[PDB]
């Protein structure tokens, strides 16, 4: 399987730099061009530029030639993009994507959200949303995790290490009055098996290197 | 090169044909081949390659997708829409440097009216220990998106101190879910008795209240 795994979200102070990585596996790294692509929030997509990992040859969008610096480590099968002199308009999801012929872009990393802000990174607190008599409905129980007071985005939430995905809703974040974000992740399950199944939410906030697993049990 | 996608949004029922357009500001075809590609972006995911060189299905992509066109005018077609086709669709040319992308078409999926199922969650004992009380009201698997949530505390309508968030359309059933969270200090929380989420939605003939008594 072709895979591109990107580095984690980070907050960057205005004016500073950040260096993003893109680890390639499942193919010969030097046999495909690596592209990088910007997607601003709500926005669409902009090509930043290209690197040929066999030799380090690059080309850039004129729009990004002063903003972006591209390199590789062939022995780590990893491409890098360094973004310089970061401003507000640079807050965006950045993708790496491979191109076999400089035509289509056939495999994509998962994206790195770069937030440009003077505000400090903070990890979330995680609290259970326990299933109880007030969270049942026609043979189903709802349960969840409240992920509160983090910065910047994003948080990810899985259930049972990714084995529980049916019926999971991880809501879009809200901006609190504090300037910190919060969200909940919920799931509906059979009320019959509240005694016998185990539900754990796996919360990850990469900007603060914070990981919390919370077993959510009946109240 | 500027790629202009139309329409901006397209609303379609499962089983029906979907057709979206991408116009290039100049020609992106040689005499034999066309350098337009189409991607699908589902929420939180990167774009995924569907079609390359105008009409070549990417391996692994379902057969309901096709593409056509030459010169400047290109189309993507879903022959028979599935609910999992909820997505934004982008075109991209590879004729000149730099490659550029269109502004996207958002595909919305129509379905029948579904009333929300409503669940309420008192604050955890953990959270209360830290000085704050979040009360979460969940509205699950409803359609259409329009819904109203009001909080009542000892029957009194609350005027602020809540925030709502709505999901995107579900990829399997095309519904929405919504969370409303009421946030109070522990001290404010403990001065009242009854906490209620009152939910209005067109699939309900009168508002539905879910409540609990503190303790």
């Amino acid at each position: 399987q072709v895979q591109l795994v990107q580095s984690g979200a980070e907050v960057v102070k205005p004016g500073a730099s950040v260096k993003l990585s893109c680890k390639a596996s499942g193919y010969i790294f030097t046999s495909y061009y690596m592209y990088w692509v910007k997607q601003a929030p709500g926005q669409g997509l902009e090509w930043i530029g290209e690197i040929n990992p066999s030799n380090g040859d690059t080309n850039f969008n004129e729009k990004f030639k002063s903003k972006a610096t591209l390199t590789v480590d062939k022995s780590a099968s990893t491409a890098y993009m360094e973004l310089s002199s970061l401003r507000s308009e640079d807050t965006a999801v950045y993708y790496c994507t491979r191109s076999d012929g400089r035509n289509d872009m056939d495999s994509w990393g998962q994206g790195t959200l770069v937030t440009v802000s003077s505000a400090s990174t903070k990890g979330p607190s995680v609290f259970p949303l326990a299933p109880s008599s007030k969270s049942t409905s026609g043979g189903t129980a709802a349960l969840g995790c409240l992920v509160k007071d983090y910065f910047p985005e994003p948080v990810t939430v899985s259930w049972n290490s990714g084995a529980l995905t049916s019926g999971v809703h991880t809501f879009p974040a809200v901006l609190q009055s504090s300037g910190l974000y919060s969200l909940s992740s919920v799931v509906t399950v059979p009320s019959s098996s509240l005694g016998t199944q185990t539900y754990i939410c796996n919360v990850n906030h990469k900007p603060s290197n914070t990981k919390v697993d919370k077993k959510v049990e009946p109240k | 090169i500027v790629l202009t996608q139309s329409p901006a949004t397209l609303s379609v029922s499962p089983g029906e044909r979907a057709t979206i357009s991408c116009r290039a500001s100049q020609r992106v075809s040689s005499s034999t081949y066309s350098y337009m590609h189409w991607y699908q972006q589902k929420p939180g995911q990167p774009p995924k390659l569907l079609i390359k060189y105008a009409s070549n299905l990417e391996s692994g992509v379902p057969a309901r997708f096709s593409g056509s066109g030459s010169g400047t005018d290109f189309t993507l077609t879903i022959s028979s829409v599935e609910p999992e086709d909820f997505a934004t669709y982008y075109c991209q040319h590879s004729w000149e440097x730099p490659p550029t992308f269109g502004g996207g078409t958002k595909l919305e999926i129509k379905r029948t009216v579904a009333a929300p199922s409503v669940f309420i969650f008192p604050p955890s004992d953990e959270q209360l220990k830290s000085g704050t009380a979040s009360v979460v009201c969940l509205l699950n698997n409803f359609y259409p998106r329009e819904a109203k949530v009001q909080w009542k505390v000892d029957n009194a309508l609350q005027s602020g101190n809540s925030q709502e968030s709505v999901t995107e359309q579900d990829s399997k059933d095309s519904t929405y879910s919504l969370s409303s969270t009421l946030t109070l200090s522990k001290a404010d929380y403990e001065k009242h008795k009854v906490y209620a989420c009152e939910v209005t939605h067109q699939g309900l003939s009168s508002p539905v209240t879910k409540s609990f008594n503190r303790g």
